[PDB]
Order: C-alpha cells, then structure tokens, then sequence
C-alpha cells in the first residue's frame, strides 16, 4: 500500500505493503521540555545511540498462536546502548517508535492487532496473588498470552483499539508502525522496575493459509524515540 | 548533469525521517543504479564538509601512468652468422595496448578512449652469457625508433635502407641518456580508439575478429644504429605508452580473468578460485561462514 | 636560462609523469570529437553504479549460482542469511565489483558505500528481511539482537523490491586503504550482515528458492585515492601474439 | 605549470582538470 | 508498475508492468548532425521504415539458461527494411530502442539482467583462436552464452550493470526497455561486418515456480532509432 | 593554593590546593566540526553520561614507587557509560579532563611529573618483540613503569615536558589537572585497539617524610571531555 | 598566539625593579614553563636589537634535510643459478622511517607529521669481489623504482610482470645520471603520520603494536631492468627521503638510547653511561665536582 | 631557455636542497587537515619549554635517582650544592633537554638560557638558596663569595616553591657554537654553581633528603643554527627489522 | 624562487616560510 | 632557470622535431625570395589536380 521509511540514527526501516502510521494519542514523541521536567541532572540525551531500531526476538507465528506481548523498556533493557544507558541511568524519559513486520505471502489468512497498552496491569488467572518478576519482567524474549481475549489484565481486546494500534491484516498490510511518545504521570521514571508502554501483539485473526505452511515470524522493531536520561548511576 | 565538482560532496544532517507515503531506500534496481544519499534515509548524518581527493581519481589521473607495453629484449650481434627470425638487431613491434596485463586492463576498462600515447622508450643493456663472453662495459649505443604507419612497408633488415625516414618518424636516442620521452598522438581514424571491436577488420567473411582496422597505429620497428659489435648484447627494448589527454567511453567490467591472446579477449580462469572461470571470487566455506574475523 | 644545474630527479622516467613530450608526428591535426555517450571523465562515475557481489562463495555455487543467493523458509527465527566482508581489496563478494575492481587500482579508499539489495523472488513471496552493518571492532555477529545495534534496515520486499542500505563513513582516519590486512583498524570497513526479520513467506505454487541479488555502489562523496596496480590479473607468462606482434 | 613549447596542441602537459563529470548518465539512465 | 507506450513507425508496445526506460548514457537517439557527419553522401534516414520495433525470436527460458545476446545490428541484419537498408548501404547510423518483455506469472522467481553490450569482443574458452563468422555473427536468432558469468569476454556479469542495462525480475517487472543511441568511435561504420551494440540477456536469477512449469519466452522487439544510411551500393 | 571546580555531568571536583589547570596545547576540547568530520554517521555525543569524571583505581605511592601509566580510552574502555558507547561504538573522538589528586600532609617530601603522552609507544627492555595486548592494553588498573626514566619507550623522562604536564610536588600542590583534547591523526579512531592519550604519573622525585608513613594514593579521575561516538555496532 | 615573528625578540633594558607584592622570577613550575623573561627579573638587561637567525632553525628547515632511510645493497647477478631470499636484482623496501636512527630520531621528535617524502634514490654500483672478478668498467644500469601502495601484490622476480606500471608509480632511471628526485606525496589515510601509534593495526588481539595501519605508505619495489651481466656487481640502492611541506604536531622527548627495532621502540642503552638504562647522561664524579674545567 | 650550459653544482644530491621534485601520484589530492593540537612551526618552540637536567650524575644515582638531587641541612655555611655544566653539547646535565637535544642538532646557538629550579620539598621545609651563574674565563667556583659575584639569585622556598633564574647571553661572538671543546671561548657558556643561602630548614617529621629538581627552557630571543647530526644515537649496526621489512 | 612546473601543489619546493609560531601552546598551556 | 631536471625525452633526435637548431653560417643573409610560380603551400593542392 502505503511506502514509509523510518530513518532514526544507523538504522532504517523501508516497508513497501504499510499503512500509515500510528502516531500516537496526537503526540509525537519529544524530550522534557524546561517546564515539565522534574530532575535538575543534565539529560543525556544519547540520541542515534538509542534511537536506533532494535530488532527484537522474531516470534514464530502458527494456528494455534494465542499471544505475544512485550514491555517498554522491559523489552529493551538489556539491549544494545539503550539498554546499557537504561542500566547507568536511574531515571528516564523516550519514547518508542515501535515498527512490526509481518512477512507472510498474499496467499495467508490473518491479522494481528499489535496493540501498545500504556501500564499493561497484568493479572494471572485462578490466583489472587500479583504476578511477580517472572511473570512481568521476561525482557528481550518477551512474554506469550496464555489468555489474549481479557488482554490479560481483566479488560477486553475488542476495546484495546481505545489504545495506540495498528492491524497487519495480511491482505494488504504486512508491516505496522506505532510511533508512541513519553506516556507517564512521571516525567522521567525508573526503566527497570516500570514499563510506560506494553506493546502486544495478538494474532485476533490467526494466521491461515491452505498454502506451504512457513514459519511467519512477528519480526519487532522497537526504536525508543527521543531518548533522556537522569541520574547517572553504576550498572543496575 | 552541469556538475563542476573538484572535492567530494559534503553530507547534510539527517533527523528522524519516518514519513508516510514516499520513501528513499526502497528504490528500483530495474531501471539503473539508486538515489537514496545518505541523509536521506537509513542513518540519522551529521554535517560533514568534504574535502576528499578527487583529483587523484580523475580518469586522466588514472590512466595517465606509463606502464609497459611491449618489453623486448632482442639479442645484439652479427645476426649475420646464424639468426632465423631471431631479431636481426631490429624488431617490428605493431602497436598494440593488450601485450601487458595491467595497462591492457586499464584501458580494456572502457570501450572507447581518444588519447595521445605519451610513449617512453627505456632501453636497457646486457651482456649475453650464452658465449660466456666477459663484461667488458656497457655501450653507449644510438639505438633508433620508427614509428611506421600501416601501409607502410616494414624494414627486412638492420641496415634496411627504410630507417633513411624521409617521412617517418623516428627519434635517434642513445642508452647513456634519459629515455626517448615521443609523444605519438591520436592515431586514429575514428574518434576513439575502439579498444574493444565487436567486428571484423575486413570486409571478408575470413578476417580477423576483434581487431579494428582504425585502431591499427602501426609498427614501432626499433633498430640498433651502429654496426654490429665482436661481443654480443641483449638489449632490452621497454616501450612504456603513458594515455595522455584521456577522454574515455563507456566503462566497462574489469578483465578478472587472466589474459590469454592479444588479438582476442579469449578467456580461460585459474585451475580453482580466484579468478577461475567458474568462481572468480575466491569461495569461502559457506554461505553464512565469514573470513578473516577477529575473535 | 644559459645557467642551468641538473636537479637530482633529472633523467628519471617517472611512470606517474606529466611533462609535455615531443610529437611524433608534427603537424597532425586529430581526428574531430563526435559526441560519443557515455563519455567517463572521472572513474568514481563508474563506481558509483551498482555492481553485484557473489554471496556464494561456495565450491558448491559453480558459475552463475555465485551472484544470487538461494534463501529459503527457515523454520527458526533470528537466523543468518549470509555476511559480506566489505573488503574491497581482500578478494571478497565485492573484489568483483565497480567499487571494488576500480578500489583495487587505488590504495586509499574513502567515502560512504551504497548497499542495494534487490529481491528476485515472485510477487507473493514476501517477508521483512534487515541489512546489518556493523562498524569494526569486535567479530562478525550471527545473530539479530547483536547486529541490530549496528546500522540496520528492515526491507519489507513489498513493490520496489529493492532496498538500498547505505553503509555510513566511519572511520578514525580520512580513508581506509586497502592494506591486505582485512583485520586493520586502518583497513577493516565493518561487516554486512544480513538476517531474517519476519520469514520469507512463499505459497505451495512458488518455488522455496526465492533469491536476493545485491549491489554495492558508491556515492558522491565516495574518493579513491593513492593508485596501485590491480592484483587481479596476473601476467606469469608472455600472452599469445607476444614474439607474433613481434613477427 | 605547462612547459608545452612545441607546436602541436596534442604534445602538450596530460590535463588533469576534467574535474566537470556527470555521473548520471550510469547511474541515473533514465527519463 | 510503470504503463509505457513506445509507438515508433507502424509498430507500437504496450506495456502494463514495466519500470522507467534505459535511456542510455543520457542520451537520446539522434541523427548525424552536420558537424559529426564524416560522410559526404546523402544519408537515407529511413524513419518508420527501420525504426519499427522488430520482434525477434523469443528464445525459451529453463531452470538450466545460462544466457542469450544478440549483437546489433547483426540481430536485424536481415529483418525488414532496416535489413534491406543495411543491405543496401555500406555506411549506417541508428540508435536502438529495446524492448523485451518476459511474460511470467506472479508466482514466478526469476530476473534477467537484460544488458546492452557496447562492442561485446567475445572469448572463447580454452582457446586462443579468435571466434569466427559462425561464432560472433549468428543473426536473428542469436548466440546462447556457453559462460555468461564471465560475461563471454573475459570480464564479468557482476560488473555488467556499467552498461545499459535494466532487470526483468518477475516479481514486478514483466518487460524493460533500454533506449540506445548510436555508440561508435565512427560516426557511421559498416553495418554487417561491426556490432556496435550487444544487447545480452542473462538469466543471472534462473526462472524458478513450483507452479505449473510453462515456457516463459523471451520476446526482443528492438527498434533501431533515428536511422541513418550512407554509401547507397548493391545488396550485399 | 588556587582553588579550582570541574563541574561536568553529575560528577563535580573541588580541590583547594592546586594550581591552574593544563588546557593542552593551547587546545580546549571541542567536538567535531562539519569541516573536520570523516564519518557521515550521526554522533552519539552522550554528554553528562560520558563527560562524568571517572575516578580510576588509586595506585599506592611508596618510596620505591617507580611510576604508573594510564593510557586513555584503555583506561576508561570498560568503566561506566564512556565504557559502554566506546564497546557500543566502532568510531570515537573525546577529550579527557584529567585531575590526580595526590593527598599528602604539608610535611612530606616528594612530586609527580603527572605526564600525558600522546600515544605512548612503549618498548620492551632486552628484546626486539613487541609488547603484546598484556603490556600495553592492561585496563582500568593501569600498568606500572619498569623503567619510568627512559618513559618506557626509549625517549626521556626529563623532555617530558614537552608533553600536557603539571607536578604534584607535595610542598604546595595536591592536585593536578590536565585538559586534553581530541588527538589523532584521525579526526575519530577505534577507541579499544588505540590510545590516542597516555597519562603517566611518575614519582621523579620518590614521596619521602619522617613523618607517619601513611598509603599516599594517587587518585586518578579522568572526565572524558566533548564525547563523540561514530559506528554505532555490538558490544565489542 | 598570533606571533607571526621572523627574527628572535629584542630584550629592552632593565633597572632596579625591587618591587614589593609581584614577583617574576618566583614561578610555578606545577602549571607548565615559566614567564620569567630577560627583563623581568634576575639581571639588569640592556636593550640589544635581536636580529638573529630563525628561518634556519624551522620546524621544515629541521626537517627537510634528505637523510637515508634505507640502504640496501642487493647483489645484481644471474640470481637464478643460486639465490634463497637474496635481493634477486630486487627488493621489497616497506617504506619506513625507522631504517636509519637520525632521521628515525627527526621525525620521531614529533608525535604526527604531514609531510611529503622528498625520495631520492641514490644508487651506486660496486663489483663484488667473491667471484675474484675484474673491474671490468662500471656499467650505467637503468634501475626501475616502483612504488606499490599496501593491497597491490609486490613482484617476486626480476621480470615478475608487474612492473608493467599500469597504475602503478615507478620511475626509470640510469646510474650514470642524476638520482631520481621524485616526490611522494602524503599518502596517509589519516590527516598526519602518527610517528608513533599506541594502538594495534589489526582489529584483532594478535595484531602487531605500534604499526600505525594509516602510516602504511606501501613497498617501493626496486628493480634491475636490464637482463644479468655475466660479471656480479653489488648494486648499493640508498633511498633518502626529506620530508617536505612540514606540519608537525606534538613535539616529544628525543630518543636518547641507541634505538633496537623498525616496528617497536623498544629499548636498550650503551653498557655503561652515557645513553645506557640507568644512566643516559655520562656520570661525573660527583656532584659537586666539575668536568671540563680550566684551571 | 634552448641555451642552457650546466653549473658545476649539477647533478648533485644535495641532501639540503629544496628543489620542486616529481610527484610520484599524478592527480593525487591528500587528506583534508583537520585541526590537530600541539602544532609545531618552530624548534624553538620545543626548546622554549621546561626540560630536566640530570644533577646528579653519579654512578650511586641510578636510574630515577639522576634528575633529583638530594640536599641535606649541612652544618656548614656557604656550602656548593651542586655545579651544572651549562655545556649542551658536551653531555652535560643538559644534554638530555628539550633546549639540549634540539641544539644538539644544531652546530651554532644562541640566546638567553631560562634556568629554572623547582623545590620538591615539604611546605615546612624553608630556606634561602642561591644559583650562581658565572661567565666563562675562569674555573667552576667552589665558594659562594667567588661565585655571588655573577649572575646570582637567592631564593627563599615559599609558596611557589619554584625560582627561574635566566642565564643571559654573554658572548664574544652573536653565537656559541657546540665545539665538542667545553674549555673554548667559542664554546663555553659558563657555569651554574648552586649554594646555600640561608641553609635547608627541615623539621623532625620531614625527611632530610630534600629535593631539587631543575629545568633549562629557553627564551623567546634563544636561535640554533648550523643544523649538524647529533651525536645522541648511534647505528653501529643495522637495527632489527631490516633485512625484514626488505624480506 | 619556486620551479614548481608541476600540477601537484605537494610537489612544490619545500615552503621554509611559515614563520609565525605559537609557544604558548606548549611553554604557557594555562586559562 | 637554474634548477633545471632532464626529461625522459631528451637527447633523442626525434626526426620529426620542430625545435629551433643552431645556426651553422651566423649572419647568413639568405637569397632574396623571388615570385617563382607553382609555390605549393600544401601537398592537397598537389592531390587536388587530376
């Protein structure tokens, strides 16, 4: 459909079968402007370090695919030098330009609504217990859904389109690009024990073809947009 | 086009681009080569001002560099005593780029080239040891240079009575002296030198391929002047043709197979890779498998 | 004038000379110019086209299967399709290239490298494919998460079915050469990598042989700089027509 | 910097001033 | 793609999924002007006549091609009036409009670097014999390369893109079209005995579908443009 | 003596008894102009995050103290987030803001020819070889002087003078501060393979007092100064 | 700064300056050199005009003094009857500064130099007297000089067939003639010469150290070109390069020991002082007492 | 022009000539100049500047132990601490400097010499402390009432625990040269003699091993000028690596 | 007094006229 | 001027030169050129007649 490229520090993005993207709630992404910033520390600002697109695990998709959801910055603590500046730094402020590549033939029946949940309050099923680090902070892997229609968390899918979201119907979208700002109450705000956004991807429709069945992998590209950060520690 | 450009061109700075409807790096390779720069998409660029060397890339630059053309060293004695076809004191070199690898690759690099053919004559003398004969110093001799055109009936001999050059030109230049720095110009009937001919140079089903008629410059029949010395000599006779005043067409892809005849662009590679005939890169273990990595 | 004293680089050929020489024949009037196309009046016209690499360089990969590379659907994610060693000089995928044949004349080399990655595949292949180039420093990765920190570029293969990843100048000097030691900070231009993002998807009525073809070019801030002499041909013996030409 | 005393134009001081060149024509063909 | 229509005398091409043409070295095809011109006879420029596209034999394209050139205008060396009119003079000058169009389905995996040649000096292999007549001048129907990897010259496909030259990658190229102007150090030059232009067609990707396997032909139409003729002799 | 705050990032150091500081070669460091660049690749500059002073291991000063060397950035390649762009980055170009400060009492006797020699090629003593990486690339620890009046590379300690230099003659200066800029030959070179500023500290007078022998330490703190990171790759 | 002085500065004169709150001669060595000048303090000047030489003690005055780098001495013979590695009428010269210890020690005074290598080739010939042969004349041998940057392949004979020069640099001159005064240029990827290079040329760990990979300039190949003489002669190639068009930054201490190594600087001093280890000035006999003395 | 008749001085390598000679690389643009720091238009820059002398040399002075000199609180008054030969080319306490090495190179000197003597001390270690510089004409003085009679300077330690005395140029001639014979009018600078004043004042907790450390620089009016070779290296034999980088 | 008649400007005589000098870079490397 | 570098071609006697030679007779005053008829300025006149 649509050509787009995203050209943000080395890496670039050229999709030829996208839609438009989801610039997200009407806001592009910006760093702490004089007025709403909270930390006298300088920012450090690595932009072209960490605003880079960081290529995630690539999740096989099949028939029987329930759900994939990942956390910001949870899903990019530990990667490339966002991730070594979210381990140096206590606070931080970036958004994401969050990019999803779903290369499956024109053959192939489906849709994915990559759907990006600001403070995804995740919930476990049968158990009054919270979930705990395990069952939040998986990281660069990320995490499946064992129930994606309650979006996990007790809400609703059908109604998680109220959120930054795109489809990659395999008609004729298979890339998405949601672009999301800084979302906290917080300007600034510790990576590593918070997730501002949660990017899910939930295979709505699942994938379909009576063609060659081939591994269709959910191929994410996280690039965190605007990148501040306070509080200049040791590696946490 | 109406580009002037003496250094290279400087980069611009380069944001975040992400812009829906149009796009720099998913171009068309079936039309030509692509016009995504570099501040356009794939990097975020810093200005940068470029003053990089463009002169030493200019294509005058590249292919005005004397190199070799024809070394012969042709045995300086009484032929007369016993010579078959042995370089009587005197060989007639026929003009041609393709009987050195490196300059006929350097000009093999583009179809057409008008140039004038700075050529240098470097002659260089020594003492035969067939005869075992001693040392005994070496000569100063006046050694000449006719440049014949074709046409032009070549000499049979030394003293051949065609080096009288009542219209041919010749330099008289001796070996104890700098080389015959001649410039020969363009010699051509066309307007380039066709340096590679898809045709046959006579109108006869049975000519030669390859060979254009209007790129024949002729021979360079060089000859020792002085008589014939009791000791012999193996003058080495290196005509070095520096392209001067290139203004060259249509490049071409490099000759990466060694060269086989000086008529033809007959090919046969190395018995594996490189430069073999079914692998002219050098093979690596796979696909996947890198070479020369720091671990 | 009348006094003149010989310099010391007198009656030296210098093969690289440009002084005026005596004409041969004196009053030749040329022929007249016609307006022949193509006419190149720098070489970095002529590297700045695209020219394809041979990503097989594979004993298996015997003549014209060297150019195209036979990627298929892996069944695992995060998987290595092939590494470029952009070395020019080192005899690698690109040796035989406009930039590199041309780059193998010259010592120094500098400017940013073109990247062009075309998809030969059918129209209902499709699938999300990165182009990592990482600067040098450390090895050649093998998998996603370590080469997406570097310059990368996902191609969705989409209509364009083309790609032009655009290698970027970084270097501690003006120029990297071509020093024959691919591992030299001064020589050592990084590694393209190239893996999958989302699987190369083909129906059951497309072949599972879809094939990339890349090119590398140059761009206009690309300069060749100190001219050697091509190591790829080799002259180890007189060619036919030497001691003919001769006759 | 030319040291051209002879009177033929050809004989002259090999030009490396073409610094004028126009790369579209092999990298751009088309239109 | 691209729509492209190229009508030129009586003959005319229409084609739906073609890129931009080749128009080769920036330059369109033009007469001898007054200046350039070296012969004093009256050239025929036999417009409409000789600048008809004319369609070659479509050469059959297998998994196992290596390659097909046909040299110009040795290919049109004995087809229509631009034949006869090559017959009929000694002297000639014409630009050459390709055209060839490969009508593969969607499903097909293949490309043709579809190459023009300026002066191709063919090799032959293991040899030091120049090729002959039956070598280099095979006419309409062309010569198949034995080793187009080596472009059958010694040099290299790789580097062939130097050239004029386009792809006919099946994926959204069906046809390309490479406009040659008349390329020689002469400004006109025997037509029978000189091949001014190679136009090769080489399967650098070999045609590949585990569709139904049908014989995807390789149709040439080159027009030779703005044609020029000098030296008005017997038929030879 | 002059009192003298470096205040860069979060990091901040007031010394009371030093001197005025070494601004070398009359060079303050900048970063890279649009002139002087190699690279097109967009700087990570990560001000504050790698401007930060870094304060190394303190080295023990005895009498038989010979010297220390520290080479920059081999001394800051795997210390703090100047460590992670420089593993994360092919390509750097930093100034460093040396300051050593040398506690001792008013009662001790000694000084510090607290040397910065740009690239440091040190010898070996009785042997041709080279010094491998376990003799020049030692780290963050540093290496000692086996032979600091020959400076370790065949030169001479007492024309070291020529290099970025202070004292920290323990009479009436405590601290030494040394403003290096960018300097190569290379406007940016590979930050873990060369070391493009050596800092050497050598006891050229041995600290000597009747007084209390206490551990005289020598507190290394290098801010590396305009941070610029090019080739943004792996952790190398 | 902005001194843009030619001659050395004229001292003004002095009085009784016994002043009360400033101090010139009281300086702080803990910064860098001191201010105190001749007027200043510590002596009642007098006003001399200064109209001294300046221009000869230059930075490219000091530098542009052509000194040898290298010195080889290749035996020109019929090398193929008996030759293992034995300079067959050629030899590969990495070209390197560090051959020779003065000019080794002039450019090594300064961290990095942007200079153009002035080379000029003197060659002299000797006849070798193993063989107990005669003088026999010396002969006027025209020896090629090819200057190969790094990645072109180095010849591995005499007639190894690159020394065609098709863009390679070479010149050809006799030895019954001037040297050859060729110039190569700056041929540095980097802005200067890093002299010396505390870093490892390879991405590798096994790299060698201080082998800057930018300073690299490449071989110059040089040749015999004339074919073997039945009589050997040692054929002395002594390569001088003055470094013209200086620019030098980072001056640094001078190399006191007797230097060991091309690659490295490694040490090693005399066995006892002067220049040794332990003892670079020769040592007095104590330190009161006073070498040199009129008495 | 054509009428041209060689000088005598033709054909010579001049190792000091400056003649235009051949550019080896034809079209060859050089790397762009960046900015680099410490540029070095002028020796006398380098010599301008700080550089030790080796007091003590002394076969008990080891090593670390030659720059330092180690005074004590002798119980004597008007005692000699120590006697600098200011001769830089007779491998004095100078010649291992920046203004000794440099003129090293040079057969002709001159200008005013900067002597300056830091304290490496104690803040409690006090007393005055005279550096005698006397011109030649006479023997190396011995007593300080002799040698206070030159160019002499007292100082007392204080806060910038650092005096410069400044040799001046007294000379005969514009220029002393290096004659390898210190005792030659043409040659001898004079002497440095250091005394004490006032004596080193050190208490119980300081060390009584007080230490001077000196420096020669020179002035901005300092010039060298026949450019000889010194005599500080010596290749008596060929270093290593050649006949290896000949390989 | 420059016999410079080649076209490079690095083959040129050796420019023994930079005379302005700056020794505040290494004598006075201070504020 | 005085520095003075010889070039690969010299000393050749190049028989198609053009350079200015020595005068052999110094202030020969050469016969006074009278209107002869049939001058040929150019050998294309002698090829353009039948």
């Amino acid at each position: 459909d649509r050509v787009l490229q995203l050209k943000l520090g080395n890496s670039a993005i050229v999709t030829q079968e996208a839609a438009n993207y989801c610039c997200a709630y009407g806001e592009w992404p910006n760093y702490l402007p004089d007025h709403e910033a909270v930390a006298i520390d300088k920012p450090t600002q690595p932009e072209t370090a960490t605003d880079r697109f960081y290529t995630l695990r690539s999740v096989k998709w099949e028939a029987t695919s329930t759900g994939w959801w990942w956390k910001l910055p949870d899903a990019l603590n530990n990667i490339g030098m966002f991730g070594q500046n979210v381990q140096h730094h206590y606070l931080y402020r970036s958004g994401f330009l969050i990019h999803v590549q779903c290369n499956a033939t024109k053959f192939h029946q489906g849709a994915l609504l990559v759907v990006a949940i600001p403070e995804h309050q995740r919930g476990a099923h049968n158990t009054t217990t919270s979930p705990g680090f395990d069952d939040i902070m998986k990281g660069e892997a990320g995490g499946t859904f064992n129930h994606p229609y309650v979006l996990d968390d007790g809400t609703s899918l059908a109604c998680a389109t109220i959120f930054p979201h795109q489809w990659i119907n395999l008609r004729t979208n298979n890339s998405a690009t949601i672009v999301l700002p800084w979302m906290n109450a917080a300007p600034m705000d510790f990576p590593l024990r918070h997730n501002q956004w949660t990017l899910a991807i939930i295979p709505v429709v699942p994938l379909g073809t009576r063609t060659m069945s081939s591994m269709v992998p959910i191929t994410v590209s996280i690039a965190p947009m605007c990148c501040e950060f306070n509080g200049l520690r040791h590696a946490i | 086009i109406e580009s002037i450009i003496k250094t290279a061109t400087d980069t611009v700075k380069s944001e975040i681009n992400a812009e829906l409807g149009v796009v720099p790096s998913l171009n068309a390779v079936e039309t030509g080569a692509t016009s995504n720069t570099e501040p356009e998409e794939a990097i975020q660029t810093r200005t940068v001002i470029n003053q990089h060397g463009v002169s030493e890339t200019l294509v005058e630059n590249f292919l005005s560099r004397a190199a070799l053309v024809s070394k012969r060293s042709f045995e300086y004695k009484d032929h007369t005593s016993s010579t078959a076809q042995t370089d009587k004191n005197f060989f007639k070199w026929t003009i041609n780029t393709r009987s050195f690898v490196q300059l006929r690759r350097k000009l093999e690099l583009f179809t057409y080239l008008r140039f004038d053919a700075e050529i240098t004559i470097l002659t260089t003398v020594a003492v035969n040891g067939s005869n075992n004969n001693t040392y005994v110093g070496l000569p100063d001799l006046t050694l000449q240079a006719m440049f014949v055109p074709t046409g032009a009936l070549t000499p049979e001999k030394q003293d051949s009575f065609h080096w009288q050059s009542g219209s041919n030109a010749s330099v008289f230049f001796k070996i104890s002296d700098p080389p015959a720095r001649m410039t020969i110009p363009f010699m051509c009937i066309n307007s380039a030198y066709s340096v590679f001919y898809d045709g046959f140079a006579g109108f006869e089903k049975t000519g030669l391929y390859g060979i254009n008629p209007a790129d024949t410059i002729g021979n360079l029949c060089v000859r020792i002047v002085n008589e014939h010395q009791p000791v012999g000599f193996t003058v080495t006779v290196r005509v070095y043709m520096k392209p001067k005043h290139i203004k060259a067409w249509a490049p071409r892809p490099p000759r990466t197979l060694p060269y086989m005849s000086i008529a033809n662009a007959n090919y046969k590679g190395k018995e594996r890779a490189p430069n073999a005939l079914n692998a002219i890169i050098g093979n690596r273990d796979s696909v996947k498998t890198m070479p020369h990595n720091i671990v | 004038g009348v006094p003149t004293y010989l310099l010391p680089g007198s009656g030296q050929f210098l093969t690289t000379d440009d002084h005026s020489s005596a004409p041969v024949l004196p009053c030749f009037n040329p022929t007249p110019e016609m307006h022949i196309p193509g006419q190149v009046r720098n070489m970095l016209e002529v590297v700045q086209v695209e020219s394809m690499m041979e990503i097989n360089n594979t004993e298996s990969a015997v003549g014209m299967e060297r150019l195209k590379v036979d990627i298929s659907a892996l069944t695992d994610v995060d998987q290595l399709l092939f590494n470029i060693p952009l070395d020019i000089q080192l005899d690698g995928p690109l040796r035989n290239t406009l930039v590199g044949n041309i780059s193998r004349y010259y010592t120094h080399w500098s400017g940013s490298l073109e990247m062009t990655f075309m998809f030969c595949g059918s129209f209902m292949a499709t699938g999300k494919l990165i182009l990592c180039y990482t600067p040098p420093g450390g090895s050649c990765p093998t998998t996603r998460e370590t080469a997406m920190l570097g310059t990368h570029i996902v191609w969705d293969f989409g209509l364009q079915s083309s790609i032009t990843l655009i290698i970027p100048w970084i270097s501690g000097s003006h120029y990297r050469m071509f020093n024959n030691d691919a591992k030299s900070t001064n020589a050592n231009v990084g590694y393209v990598t190239c893996f999958m993002q989302t699987n190369l998807i083909v129906p059951s009525e497309s072949s599972d042989t879809c094939s990339l073809i890349g090119f590398i070019a140059a761009k206009d801030d690309f300069s060749l700089r100190l001219m050697r002499d091509s190591p790829d041909i080799g002259q180890i013996d007189h060619l036919h027509g030497a001691e003919a030409a001769y006759q | 910097n030319q040291i051209n005393f002879y009177k033929d134009s050809y004989a002259a001081s090999a030009s490396k001033q073409d610094f004028s060149q126009d790369p579209s024509k092999f990298t751009e063909p088309v239109v």
